[PDB]
RNA sequence: AUUAGAGGUCUUGGGGCCGAAACGAUCUCAACCUAUUCUCAAACUUUAAAUGGGUAAGAAGCCCGGCUCGCUGGUGUGGAGCCGGGCGUGGAAUGCGAGUGCCUAGUGGGCCACUUUUGGUAAGCAGAACUGGCGCUGCGGGAUGAACCGAACGCCGGGU
RNA sequence: GCUCUGAAUGUCAAAGUGAAGAAAUUCAAUGAAGCGCGGGUAAACGGCGGGAGUAACUAUGACUCUCUUAAGGUAGCCAA
RNA sequence: GCCAGGUGGGGAGUUUGACUGGGGCGGUACACCUGUCAAACGGUAACGCAGGUGUCCUAAGGCGAGCUCAGGGAGGACAGAAACCUCCCGUGGAGCAGAAGGGCAAAAGCUCGCUUGAUCUUGAUUUUCAGUACGAAUACAGACCGUGAAAGCGGGGCCUCACGAUCCUUCUGACCUUUUGGGUUUUAAGCAGGAGGUGUCAGAAAAGUUACCACAGGGAUAACUGGCUUGUGGCGGCCAAGCGUUCAUAGCGACGUCGCUUUUUGAUCCUUCGAUGUCGGCUCUUCCUAUCAUUGUGAAGCAGAAUUCACCAAGCGUUG
RNA sequence: GUCUACGGCCAUACCACCCUGAACGCGCCCGAUCUCGUCUGAUCUCGGAAGCUAAGCAGGGUCGGGCCUGGUUAGUACUUGGAUGGGAGACCGCCUGGGAAUACCGGGUGCUGUAGGCUU
RNA sequence: CGCGGGGUGGAGCAGCCUGGUAGCUCGUCGGGCUCAUAACCCGAAGGUCGUCGGUUCAAAUCCGGCCCCCGCAACCA
RNA sequence: CACAUGUUCC
RNA sequence: CGCGGGGUGGAGCAGCCUGGUAGCUCGUCGGGCUCAUAACCCGAAGGUCGUCGGUUCAAAUCCGGCCCCCGCAACCA
């Protein structure tokens, strides 16, 4: 045969890995660089913009590092956009320019800097920066947590860091990533990326789903049908939701009702339980001997 | 070892990074007008013989190389001087060596 | 003789203890320093740069200079009949907040706190830490039961 | 030949075992430790007697190589040929050093490797006997006639464990009884009651 | 590093055996695997002392109030530095006056002992650690004695 | 080691020669003996091999093979 | 006559390391590094132990991304023990230039892409330490750059070793200072930074011999006794497998083990180098017994003879 | 009661197998026009929502392995200090103090910070 | 360190000069020959002309630098 | 140009 | 004892220094020539580099122990 490989002694040796680790969540070479502040700076905070995508979700959180966990300062979901102006396609890549800019002027309004900096109203995808201003309070900055995503051209977490730059936060950044960088001539080209941040591409393959063929459409764009999302009023959708995100960008928590007190987890056993489970197993195994012979 | 011909780094008449061109160092000629020169032929001039130690206890089967930069800009036009770690075998711009390639 | 290598003798110093290899708890790196904090040293093998010498692994010291990811310590180290006050340059890694200040800082606390409490009372209560006295004199109730007698058993060779 | 017994006599080095550092050891004159009816349970040996040292010292594995063989050959005059089993409890693994002199004098003495000894403590067991009962007095006898091939003093003791087991003879049948000692053959499993229910199941049927 | 049987399977095989021939079968003998079992490690180790090494046990400390900064910044934020004001039951035990600067001789062959300890068969041998001795030192004791035990010395009387 | 030979000659000093340079100076050419090259010489100093195989029984090895150096100790003589 | 080159032990001057169980021979313990010794801080010796070094690297340096190794199992045309392909298991059992130790798993490894922080310049500090250097190293700071979306990281190698003063030479550095009464121009000297090296590695320029020898010394140091030790040599016990036809012990006695002795040689260097006359033989005395003979005896495989073994015993002998 | 995002501590959190998962969520899953990247849309990137808890994941179970924490081993081992103690030595005993580790036998099997849901 | 001359078919060597032409001898191989190894003869296979660069209508050739060897001459860290 | 040798009862 | 070199078809030697990939003479064997043998001619076989384990893409070669053989040295009293 073979030397049994996780043996006694293997388990006997094993060092597990971090619990974030273990569940490839975090990746600790980059969070030690991101979160860590230079020590000369004591306590001043190292706020980093953490962006997570999911399936059915984008997830914006602002945060900084504790040493009893890292505290949120201000989040911001995908999903809190069908209160403003998004109805359907929260995944997108100009969804996540929502909730990059809702996220930005969420904050500004939580530091009484929303009457100051501005940032990029009319929405155009070039390179801007938000300068600080002499006399009034400096500017936030913060960093991108991209996380374990592959940072490729056109990644969404560099969507919704645009959106947060157009808010007024003062993100370090270039436009090497942003959809619409050419890779071969190594130059920028701002009216493409305006494109994705205002959903034209989502359009393009709607519009070309007109011409092609009608079931995939019906099956591709399910739910752009039930609420009746035509490429003729994408752009002017998300143009609309940008304006009522800087205009109330507050959150309003859900009321949190009296919950009826219940339980649909299992309980776990108490050792009385487990002691005489064994003395009944081992009672229904002789009982059940004797019967036989 | 190998040293690429040419380098981009800090020139000090420039003064900031610019590529320079990459050479060895060479013994210029002992000039025979030189101070310790003329002092030396001077004590040697006459009687006596040998006057100053002549070192025959060699130990160290090598040398420290030394590069000349020169700076290519049409204005710059500065050298100095850059050493490296003892060796023995040494060229200028060798092939540069590859990645998993078949060897024989 | 020996070597004066740099880290002569250090196979158990700066190694890791067991079933603790691999990347350092960020907590380690998030602890800030002051200057003037009571801080000890214990090298660490992970973090290879800026390592002290094996002659302060277990020294204490305290901080007069702090840099991004290092802090200048004022440690004591015996040469040969005299102690000199010497500055090393340390990473963070290697580093711990010394708690052998802080519990007569917690006495500070009370004793600050019973000083101005109980003042108005106008009691003296104790403030110095006397150490332990003989204890007094008490009873010892053995009721009903009689003190079991020891013996000293016979010898068996156990072997 | 080699020098005597005397030199090589306390535990005076640190042990110097033959390794990666030691290397060019002879072979240890004892190869065979365990001879007699090896392949033998452990229900039909219940007596066993040890040769406990008593002193500190070193044991050569010539001693070791000698002792065996005087204790095994009156053993077979006994006790037949396979009324008994002996193990010597001891493996020579200390070596010792040899300055051997060809004029250098102490220049550089560092010794060769001579041979291989044995390093004993005090209470010990050097080498034990497991056969039936009733060959009481052969085996204190045969291990009398063992303690002549070693230096220094030893007691002769019979043990109070069955066999070579470290069970104690008076609880082994009722453990055996509550098949709580699975006889592994020259040894036994002991089986505790905290493993899987179903080997429990097992064994009981 | 190392000893011994056990239980496994054809997991490969050594000659085998009715088998042409078959993991079909045969007792096997081997390794291989799984529970056990004997014995070890100055240059192995999960564990892990005793002795030991730092540091702390206040006034240079605490606690208020306010300035300065080109450093640090979402934020008179952060930190550092300044002032000003208020608090002595002196914040473990014991003992003892300390600090400090010049000039400087001799020395730089050492040796012995308890304990630890390397080489050596060992040595009144060679080489180290710690402390005390001898050297530089008499005295009482070990008959005798550089070092052991006691005890260290101005000149005397009494006592012990 | 010693000796003989040579513009048929590679190297080499002072000096002279030529050129450049304001000049010190530099450079180039030429450049003796000696060394290198080539002969002679041991009654010059000195030196003068190794391994296998093989004859009517054995032993032995006249012969043979091989490796080898400038030569491989010949005539003689010997536990002097 | 004066210069130049050759030759020149004919002659002159001088040198011909240190460590060291005496010196020589041999080593390098002489400059460094890892483990151990080393007695749980650090420090710690020996010609103690096991090793290593006088390098190698335009990437084996610097970033970033993507990856997962060793080995094993099961599969798959030729293809097999071993080619390639796929799945599974895989805490490092691999790899990271080298010695060893430490360290390392979305990396410090492997593979790609872009690069020159292996650059320029003040100090402070650590290591050895006298708390001097050199080397090496750590924290910064001021520049100029690399990479990355960015935080960051990088002023060579994951860390512990891979190296060198004054004087001289050489090269680079500046609209540099001096070249002497002033100016110009060469030249030369300065200032700064590299390099040419001392390995006896804090750094002389160095072959022998002395039996023809000299001097200063040394018992710090050998050759002789004497001491301690007894490996070795000699001598003697214990256990008793066997030999002894049979029979362990009349006589022997393997494998082991315990001593003794200083008539062997060693080891050591304590005493003697302002000298203790260093081989034998001859001569002559006394002593020791581990007894060859002789006196008295025990035991035999003692029939007698002869010969063994053991005891009391050194009185008397032990030759040409 | 519980989940997601970011975490702290880094196995009481791991590993093996089995069971059950309301709601939201996380996932799986459907596709490749655009962005981007492969031999291959498997991965990476991107556009979605027909299906599904089968898995991941969470809770639970195992006379479970491991781990954690006690008992025991044991005042044993060893050790500071002391003696004109023992012993031919090797080493041991006592005085004065400190004091371990396997086997073996138990108990335990994640706590928790910030923000946001779900159970309304 | 300075000067000189060497480097080239597989070994050796020519040709470098006063530039467009890379050949000879030995050795491997086919043929013809001889009783025959041979001798002799023919043919084919055999050359980054040590390495780089400069320069030319053309360089193994000319010019600079590097590497190896040989000869002589040099010799203050 | 070179070529050594010999098995014998009848 | 320390130190130095050596071990390669049947025999005697290269190759080793400087890593790939194994030779030289002789001998053996077969066929021919001759009446025959030797010589001679043609053709073949024969070791995988003392042994074992390492370094390296690759080791007769480099490195380590072991085994055999040989040499030098081992001096001053």
């Amino acid at each position: 045969f073979v030397k049994v490989v996780k043996n006694k002694a293997y388990f006997k040796r094993y060092q597990v890995k971090f619990r974030r680790r273990r569940e490839g969540k975090t990746d600790y070479y980059a969070r030690k660089r991101l979160v860590i502040q230079d020590k000369n700076k004591y306590n001043t905070p190292k706020y980093r913009m953490i962006v997570r995508v999911t399936n059915r979700d984008i997830i914006c959180q602002i945060a900084y590092a504790r040493i009893e966990g890292d505290m949120i300062v201000c989040a911001a979901y995908a999903h809190e956009l069908p209160k403003y102006g998004v109805k359907v396609g929260l995944t997108n890549y100009a969804a996540a320019y929502c909730t990059g800019l809702l996220l930005a002027r969420r904050l500004l309004n939580r530091f009484g800097m929303d009457k100051i900096y501005e940032g990029q109203v009319e929405v155009t995808g070039d390179e801007y920066n938000v300068e600080s201003i002499d006399g009034q309070p400096g500017a936030f900055t913060c960093y991108l947590d991209a996380g374990l995503a592959r940072t490729t051209t056109g990644n969404k977490v560099f969507g919704a860091l645009k959106g947060a730059v157009d808010g007024g936060l003062s993100i370090p950044h270039s436009t090497k990533r942003f959809p619409g960088y050419d890779s071969e001539s190594k130059e920028f080209n701002a009216e493409v990326h305006r494109k994705h941040i205002m959903g034209q591409n989502v359009a393009d393959y709607m519009r070309y789903l007109m011409e092609e063929d009608e079931d995939a459409y019906k099956k591709q764009f399910s739910q752009y049908i039930k609420n009746n999302v035509t490429p003729d009023m994408m752009e002017e959708m998300y143009k609309k939701a940008h304006a009522a995100i800087r205009e109330n960008p507050v959150y309003e928590k859900k009321p949190k009702r009296e919950v009826k007190k219940k339980r649909w987890n299992r309980p776990k056993m108490s050792l009385a339980q487990k002691k005489d489970r064994v003395a009944q197993k081992k009672a229904s195994f002789l009982r059940a001997q004797e019967r036989a012979a | 070892v190998n040293v690429p011909k040419t380098r981009r780094t800090f020139c000090k008449k420039c003064g900031k990074h610019q590529p320079h061109k990459v050479t060895q160092y060479k013994k210029g000629k002992d000039s025979l007008y030189a101070q310790g020169k003329r002092r030396y032929d001077r004590k040697q001039s006459g009687y006596g013989g040998q006057t100053k130690p002549i070192f025959r206890k060699k130990a160290k089967t090598t040398k420290k190389i030394v590069l000349r930069l020169e700076c290519v800009e049409p204005n710059c036009r500065s050298k100095r001087m850059l050493a490296i770690k003892r060796c023995k075998h040494f060229e200028l711009g060798g092939d540069k060596k590859r990645k998993g390639q078949v060897i024989q | 003789t020996n070597t004066k290598g740099k880290r002569r003798g250090t196979r158990y110093m700066f190694s890791r203890p067991f079933r603790k290899h691999g990347v350092v708890p960020l907590a380690t790196y998030m602890r800030i320093y002051k200057k003037g904090d009571i801080v000890d040293i214990k090298g660490m093998g992970t973090v290879q740069k800026g390592m002290p010498h094996k002659c302060y692994h277990g020294k204490t010291g305290r901080v007069y200079n702090v840099t991004q990811h290092a802090v200048g310590i004022v440690v004591n180290k015996q040469v040969k009949g005299k102690i000199l006050a010497k500055r090393i340059n340390v990473r963070i890694e290697h580093i711990k907040h010394s708690k052998s200040r802080d519990s007569f800082l917690k006495r500070v606390k009370e004793n600050d706190q019973k000083k101005k409490e109980a003042k108005e009372k106008g009691t003296w209560v104790q403030l110095k830490r006397q150490p332990a006295p003989p204890r007094e004199a008490h009873f010892v109730r053995t009721n009903g039961k009689e003190p079991e007698l020891l013996e000293p058993i016979p010898y068996e060779f156990m072997a | 030949g080699r020098r005597p017994a005397r030199c090589y006599r306390y535990c005076k080095n640190k042990p110097y075992p033959k390794s990666r550092f030691c290397r060019g050891v002879p072979d240890a004159k004892i190869r065979i430790f365990d001879l007699g009816r090896k392949k033998a349970k452990v229900d039909e040996f219940p007596l066993c007697g040890h040769m406990v040292s008593d002193e500190y010292e070193q044991l050569s594995s010539e001693a070791l190589e000698a002792a065996r063989i005087c204790a095994n050959k009156y053993m077979v005059k006994s006790c037949g040929k396979d009324g008994f089993h002996i193990r010597v409890r001891l493996h020579p693994f200390h070596v010792i050093r040899i300055n051997k002199m060809l004029q250098t004098g102490m220049r550089g003495a560092f010794g060769k490797p001579q041979g291989t000894v044995a390093r004993v403590h005090i209470g010990q067991v050097i080498m034990s006997i497991r056969t039936k009962l009733q060959n009481k007095e052969h085996v204190v006898e045969a291990l009398r006639r063992a303690k002549f091939k070693f230096p220094g003093r030893q007691k002769i003791h019979i043990s109070k464990k069955w066999g070579f087991t470290k069970f104690n003879a008076d609880e082994f049948e009722d453990m055996v009884a509550e098949k709580r000692l699975i006889p592994d053959g020259c040894g036994v499993k002991y089986i505790p009651n905290r493993g899987p229910l179903d080997k429990w199941r097992a064994l009981h049927s």
